[PDB]
RNA sequence: GCAGU
């Protein structure tokens, strides 16, 4: 949620979506940290969905 | 499954289980709780709709 | 004439002079979109009309507004080319001057104490390109038009579908543009009924109680009240005599004079007349003619204070006696006559329950929001917003015409929302229609429907965008913060940007690109969809929808069209169809004042097409103007009869106004079905693009139109000489006439050279121009794929005989001879990209190398120390092309193979080959590779390599544009100084360098110098700013997906040469698949000997009555018999008057044919190569529906020295006898279709299979296996294969134990099943055991 | 009253 | 969704 709501503010800082490695000095956390966090958000998709 | 991309796949039917169990569970927790006719009913018409 | 169109000119055999040149065919979409994103100062369109809609944001309490003063669209980051090769989306950013206004907390009017007004950045819009395509995660997409149901009110019926008695139902429907729909209607009883939404009925009545009328000002409206003044004389009755139309008098007349009609007959309108005449208005009716009669008003007695009679109660004798006690002179009473008017509303009233306002919104709550108590306050606010808001209910601009246009109103401009009396006149009208006195709508009239295109869709979803942001900024106002926040820390971008990427990239008419030839793409962009967010569903839609309405003459096209279940739901817009400033087609007409049609051109939309009389293109007309016959066939009203000179009112502008620009290339479309022609429309757009590209030598002179309108040519920009010509790029020196001061003056045009269309063809342009020679403004620079000197040429022209050939052209086969493949005729180039990614796996990441795990050695002779194939690399099926490998770990492998390991002691790796492959049967080079790497992961020598090859190119072609221009500058530089001052024996020896500060006398161009030396120091800026630009963008990381560590793109052209069962075609419908190749010496033969190209089947005429493939061949023997004399006259070496008189003699020839080419004008060189290019036949230009006639056919037949008939005598190529008729021998255009063998071949023994059932996968991508369906398990349930059947069943999908033991049994010998029970019945099993159900197996 | 009207549990909650 | 039979 903190990193959600940091890209927010930079895109609208910035107009652009923030890489890694600016997301991760607009936080203090490590990049590899923000890379990992990022891999873990996603939702998994239903196997019925249509192609 | 896990797809190749990292991310996964599953079916609908865990969703729907998934659902059940958290209504369930959330059934027992207001049983033991001794909640009031109100929140007891509506979660078993809950349990009911999941 | 041209110089473009003078190298070759195509013979026009068309007669009528053209009026209305053909607009420019992506029109339609690039005017949409314009009008989307370009700046309105009124605020009508797109982006501007989007933001005045929600803007400004008032807080919940007022304290604080958000308001909106400009919005800006910034620079795109990637070109169109860098979005296509990184894969992102080509958008601009929308940057919004937004505007804080926050005030004291009381202030008199809303006095502010603070304004704060900044530049917010919400979301990304995508750009189109220059050729109507929006380029989308990297493919390019088409926003397909959609024709849609127009806003407004419309009165239909069903025709006696219900309650079996033949009873029509009538039905208004108002539609808004964004809103809810409101129904009324009549049932099998004459009861006025309501719907909302398509919910369960209301009486009608309910919503006219929910506004604010009573009852007797429900009467008051819909009906008109007799009186009865009773005076003395029983019931003296006041009338007008009108309303004595039509009805069986019972009773007699008598007022003053006589009796007028006995009682016991109907009256006609000869009585109304005499009653009107003898001017008697006041009669004497009997007692009983109040019984029936239903009061109007409500009846009050003042002496009791009680109502003695309420409104809408049928009075009777007793109840007239009663209330006459009460000193009531005047009784109102609705009149209502049968089959004139009607006592429906009455009758309706009688119904419903309710009474009053309170009573009639809560039952419409009831019917809304059924099993939620009501309240007055929710109730009496859910009906105000249903219709009346104008945030929750939009009837739009044109839904505001169309509505007061079917109500015979004056305005055609009002307000979005509903009123009072719009809905009273829609159920006035529905009632009116019910007593004969109107007619319901045709729903799918072109004048009903209208056109919704790209940019008033995105404009659509942008608005529910700003309306997801608009909710979230009332939150947001409604906080305390208010005196320290900025405007930008209230909007999230994310709402804004998802609803237009989820828009452009994943609707249902935001579709993948057809990119075949220039026709298809140039015909999905013109392309209308009934289908779609707010259309049709092409199960549901019924067979009037796809029915050829009378009114897509000139608006769609009646012949393209699909042939699968979405027929007549796709359409395509026709060639002079435009659309109205509403979104209806209109389609353009010539006017005919007095007899004279006027060269002045009308666009008349399909409402007003239907009032006037207008002419056929095919009527005759002297250069007077005036109809030389005299009974000129006409459309009237939607049918078509003759009419006379003096009647017509409008003359169609073109034969091919009612055909699309797919099937107006078509030649002798007039003579084809039109199956046939569907057939052959759809299937042009299928078609290949060749090695060599040939024009048709028979075409209908679309092909410029067709080939210059999309952007797959270059197109000269501005008129000059060509500079410097070369297969990568084309220099051109503006003419002086053309360039503007202080500008180099120079046009490079560099050329797309083999890059990956969508559907896997080369896109690649030619250069068409030679060095040195002059081009004008608008000639063709460079071709494209499918095009041949600017025309648009999808195929090649081949010598076909009509002529059965021993069964090996049974059944729309094709026998083509070895001389095609030879001269390399239909061969295409295919490129594929191959992706290797290399992900970060969880056991570790995955490495691109090139020491792979027991692969031989000669498997890595391609590719590099990298890992990556070599750029030029021949490979086959199976090389490796990025040498790849998985860390894998738990090996546990079986004690047999532990053993093995034993003695032999050859390791195991630790890593898995999961390298790139070409898949099987694929053959090519590979022309290019890309290396992808996320920033941090280091790159390997070959991304390093192609990173330098990337920044030595770019520079090298930032500084060979910037020598191009700066030469052209110095030039003009040189042309200026020798205009006065002239030192052009002194200037040579001067540098170039010098010329900049060397002052002239300042006369005026001193001016000039200053002008061109600024442009020169701002080229050298220019040239620094982009070539640092371009090198940051090439040594910048990728921003890949996450978890993948790199990207190989492998890009393979493959050349596909013709064979045996790929699919051929001509433009008439004929399809066909090669069904052998044949040598030379097998083909049939002329007497000369010259072989025969294809032979085609005779038997594929006459039932599908595709004549025009006859003609097209009969005068495609007829052209290349012009060409070859041109051709022998250049073989002798004729002298130039020789050629002329013969080139002049082909092109005069025809009976009043529209064009003249004078060669008297043409130079001796020009007249040279003009012959040069027809010495391969001369084309001919047969437009549709005014083309050659048969005549002219034959009279070209004689000219060229050939049969007349068409018909030369063959001889077997394999016996040499002559075949005993004469032979249809000629030139057909045929096409190689994308339907190619290659990939549709396929086979699998076994592989992959799925995951939950253990059936084989889908599909030859995931290597298939071949579904036995239903219908096929029936066919071996008819014969007795239980057997085969079992085997199908069992061992080959799904016993899992079984299937392994079928292949080791096939393997060792031993054709034998051992058939258990299919994986999928366990499956069911434990699905319907999951369900409360137990089912078991009992034994 | 309106009971047995509906069948969502959110309406019935509400009511 | 878009085509082919
Ligand atoms: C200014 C122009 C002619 C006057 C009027 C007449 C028809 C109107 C359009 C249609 O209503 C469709 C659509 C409705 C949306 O609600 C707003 C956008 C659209 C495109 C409208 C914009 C504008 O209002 C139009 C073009
Ligand atoms: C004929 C023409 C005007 C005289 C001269 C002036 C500028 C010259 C081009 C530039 O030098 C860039 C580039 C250099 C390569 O080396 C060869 C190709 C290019 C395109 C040149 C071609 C040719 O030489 C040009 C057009």
């Amino acid at each position: 949620n903190k990193l959600n709501r940091i890209s927010r503010q930079m895109l609208q800082e910035m107009g652009r979506e923030p890489t890694p490695e600016e997301l991760a000095e607009r936080m203090l956390m490590p990049e590899d940290k923000i890379r990992k966090v990022l891999k873990i958000a996603k939702e998994p998709i239903s196997m019925e969905t249509p192609i | 499954v896990p797809l190749d991309g990292g991310r996964f796949a599953t079916s609908d039917l865990n969703d729907l289980y998934r659902r059940v169990i958290n209504r369930n569970n959330r059934l027992k927790r207001l049983l033991d709780l001794a909640a009031p006719d109100i929140i007891v009913r509506n979660e078993k018409r809950m349990l009911q709709e999941a | 004439y041209s110089y473009t169109e003078k190298k070759r000119i195509r013979k026009d055999f068309g007669k009528r002079p053209q009026v209305l040149d053909v607009p420019y065919l992506l029109s339609i979409q690039l005017d949409s979109f314009q009008k989307f994103i370009e700046q309105d100062p009124e605020g009508q369109y797109g982006l501007e009309a989007a933001f005045r809609s929600v803007f400004p944001i008032q807080s919940y309490s007022g304290n604080s507004e958000l308001q909106y003063v400009s919005y800006r669209l910034g620079e795109p980051v990637f070109d169109v080319q860098e979005c296509q090769i990184r894969g992102v989306t080509y958008s601009a950013p929308l940057r919004v001057k937004l505007r804080l206004v926050i005030y004291e907390r009381e202030a008199p009017e809303g006095t502010v104490k603070d304004i704060k007004e900044q530049e917010v950045y919400m979301g990304e819009i995508p750009l189109m390109t220059d050729n109507g395509t929006f380029v989308i995660n990297g493919t390019e997409r088409v926003i397909v038009s959609q024709l849609h149901r127009s806003p407004g009110v419309f009165f239909d019926s069903d025709k006696g579908k219900t309650h079996s008695s033949g009873k029509v139902l009538y039905n208004a429907r108002i539609i808004p543009y964004r809103g809810s729909w409101l129904d009324f209607e009549f049932d099998p009883k004459d009861n006025l009924f309501v719907r909302i939404d398509r919910r369960r009925k209301l009486p009608a009545t309910i919503i006219l109680r929910a506004l604010n009328y009573t009852t007797e000002q429900i009467l008051d409206l819909f009906f008109e009240k007799v009186i009865f003044e009773i005076r003395d004389n029983k019931l003296q009755m006041e009338l007008v005599p009108e309303r004595l139309r039509g009805e069986t008098a019972s009773f007699d007349i008598e007022a003053n004079g006589k009796v007028y009609v006995e009682k016991g007959r109907r009256i006609t309108a000869r009585h109304i007349r005499q009653l009107e005449k003898d001017d008697v208005k006041l009669i004497e009716v009997p007692v009983e003619y109040i019984a029936g009669k239903v009061v109007a008003k409500d009846y009050i007695d003042e002496s009791t204070g009680e109502l003695i009679c309420a409104a809408n109660m049928e009075l009777s004798l007793d109840l007239l006696a009663k209330l006459s006690q009460s000193g009531h002179k005047r009784i109102e009473t609705l009149f209502t006559n049968d089959l004139d008017h009607g006592p429906y509303i009455s009758e309706t009233l009688r119904v419903d329950p309710t009474n009053d306002r309170l009573s009639a919104l809560v039952e419409i709550y009831r019917m809304m929001r059924p099993g939620e108590p009501p309240t007055r306050e929710a109730a009496e606010s859910l009906f105000e917003n249903l219709f009346f808001s104008e945030d929750r209910y939009d009837l739009s601009a044109v839904g505001r015409m169309k509505f007061n246009r079917s109500l015979l109103r004056e305005e055609i401009e009002g307000s979005g929302i509903l009123s009072k009396d719009d809905i009273i006149d829609v159920m006035k009208k529905l009632i009116d229609i019910r007593n004969g006195k109107g007619e319901v709508d045709d729903i799918d009239h072109l004048g009903n429907r209208r056109i919704r295109s790209v940019g008033e869709m995105a404009e659509n979803q942008f608005r529910v965008g700003l309306v997801r942001v608009e909710r979230a900024v009332k939150e947001r106002l409604s906080l305390g913060d208010l005196d320290t926040l900025m405007p930008q820390d209230m909007i999230n971008a994310k709402p804004i940007s998802a609803a237009v990427k989820e828009f452009f990239g994943s609707s249902q008419l935001s579709q993948f690109m057809d990119q075949n030839n220039p026709l298809s793409e140039i015909t999905h962009k013109r392309r209308i969809s009934a289908l779609g967010p707010g259309g049709l569903t092409r199960e549901r839609a019924g067979f009037e929808v796809r029915d050829v309405h009378p009114t897509h003459y000139g608006r769609v096209c009646p012949i393209e069209t699909p042939e699968g279940p979405n027929i007549g739901l796709i359409n395509s817009l026709s060639v002079y169809a435009q659309t109205n400033e509403y979104g209806f087609l209109e389609t353009p007409y010539r006017k005919v004042t007095d007899g004279v049609v006027t060269d002045e051109i009308h666009y008349l939309s399909a409402i007003e097409e239907g009032n006037y009389v207008i002419a056929q293109a095919n009527s005759n007309l002297d250069e007077e103007g005036h109809f030389v016959e005299d009974l000129v066939t006409c459309r009237s009203k939607g049918e078509s009869s003759l009419f006379s000179r003096d009647q017509v009112d409008y003359m169609d502008v073109s034969t091919q106004q009612v055909v699309s620009v797919g099937a107006s290339l078509i030649p002798f479309l007039e003579h084809d079905d039109a199956n046939r022609a569907l057939m052959g429309a759809n299937m042009q757009r299928q078609a290949v693009p060749t090695l060599r590209a040939d024009k048709p030598l028979v075409g209908t002179g679309m092909e410029r139109a067709v080939a210059v309108d999309s952007g797959v040519t270059a197109v000269a920009k501005r008129g000059g000489v060509v500079q410097y010509v070369d297969a990568s790029r084309i220099v051109i020196k503006v003419n002086e006439d053309e360039m503007y001061p202080g500008e180099a003056g120079i046009d490079i045009y560099n050329l797309t050279k083999y890059t990956r269309s969508n559907q896997n063809t080369c896109i690649n342009q030619m250069p068409c121009v030679s060095l040195g020679e002059p081009v004008e403004r608008g000639d063709v620079l460079a071709d494209g794929p499918s095009t041949d000197l600017g025309e648009l040429a999808l195929g090649q022209n081949m010598r076909v005989a009509f002529m059965p050939w021993n069964g090996y052209n049974f059944e729309d086969s094709i026998l083509v001879s070895e001389r095609v493949v030879q001269e390399d005729r239909f061969t295409t180039i295919h490129i594929q990209e191959l992706a290797c990614v290399s992900r970060d796996t969880k056991l570790g990441p995955e490495e691109i190398t090139a020491d792979i795990p027991n692969v031989g050695e000669a498997a890595l002779s391609k590719l590099d120390e990298s890992g990556i194939v070599y750029i030029g690399a021949e490979v086959t099926g199976g090389d490796i092309l990025v040498g790849k490998v998985t860390p894998k770990g738990e090996t546990q492998l079986t004690p047999e193979e532990k053993l093995l390991r034993a003695i032999f002691g050859e390791k195991a790796s630790d890593v898995k080959d999961s390298s790139l492959r070409v898949p099987n049967g694929v053959s090519g080079t590979v022309i290019d590779v890309q290396v992808f790497t996320r920033d941090g992961v280091e790159k390997d020598k070959r991304a390093l390599e192609i990173e330098e090859m990337q920044l030595k190119q770019a520079k090298k072609d930032l500084s060979e544009e910037l020598q191009i221009l700066e030469a052209g500058l110095f030039s003009r530089i040189r042309a200026v100084l020798v205009a006065g001052g002239v030192e052009a024996e002194k200037l040579d020896k001067l540098p170039r360098d010098r010329w900049l500060e060397l002052g002239l006398t300042d006369e005026e161009k001193q001016n000039q110098l200053e002008q061109l030396a600024e442009q020169y120091d701002e080229l050298k800026h220019e040239f620094e700013k982009k070539l640092e630009a371009k090198r940051r963008k090439i040594t910048q990381g990728d921003d890949l997906a996450p978890g993948v560590l790199k990207i190989v793109k492998v890009y393979l052209a493959v050349k596909r040469r013709i064979q045996p069962g790929d699919k051929m075609a001509g433009r008439h419908g004929n399809k066909g698949v090669i069904s052998k190749i044949n040598p030379i010496e097998d083909m049939p033969y002329d007497e000369n000997g010259t072989p025969v190209d294809i032979v085609l089947n005779p038997l594929g005429v006459p039932s599908r009555m595709n004549i025009g493939q006859i003609l097209e061949t009969h005068l495609g023997m007829a052209a290349k018999g012009i060409g070859d004399k041109i051709n022998a006259m250049l073989k002798q070496q004729q002298e130039v008057a020789k050629l002329r008189e013969f080139i002049q003699r082909a092109y005069d020839l025809g009976a009043d044919v529209r064009q003249k080419v004078d060669l008297s004008t043409f130079s001796d060189e020009e007249v040279m190569r003009l012959a040069e290019n027809l010495r391969k036949g001369m084309p001919i230009a047969t437009p549709v529906f005014d083309g050659a006639k048969e005549a002219e056919i034959k009279e070209l037949l004689k000219l060229g020295d050939l049969p007349t008939s068409g018909q030369i005598r063959l001889y077997d190529g394999r016996t040499g006898e002559q075949f005993e008729r004469p032979v249809t021998v000629g030139y057909m255009y045929m096409l190689k279709l994308n339907h190619l063998v290659d990939d549709k071949m396929h086979a699998r023994s076994t592989g992959s299979y799925s995951l939950v059932t253990q059936q084989p996968l889908g599909g030859k991508a995931q290597f298939g296996g071949q579904r036995f369906g239903e219908m096929e398990v029936w066919a071996l349930e008819a014969y007795g294969a239980a057997y085969t059947l079992q085997e199908m069943l069992t061992v080959k999908s799904d016993d899992v134990n079984g299937r392994t033991k079928m292949y080791k049994n096939i393997v060792d010998g031993n054709h034998q099943m051992e058939p258990g029970m299919p994986e999928s019945f366990n499956v069911l099993l434990k699905e319907i055991r999951s369900l409360g159900i137990n089912i078991e197996l009992e034994d | 009253s309106e009971i047995g009207r509906t069948t969502d549990p959110v309406r019935m909650y509400m009511r």
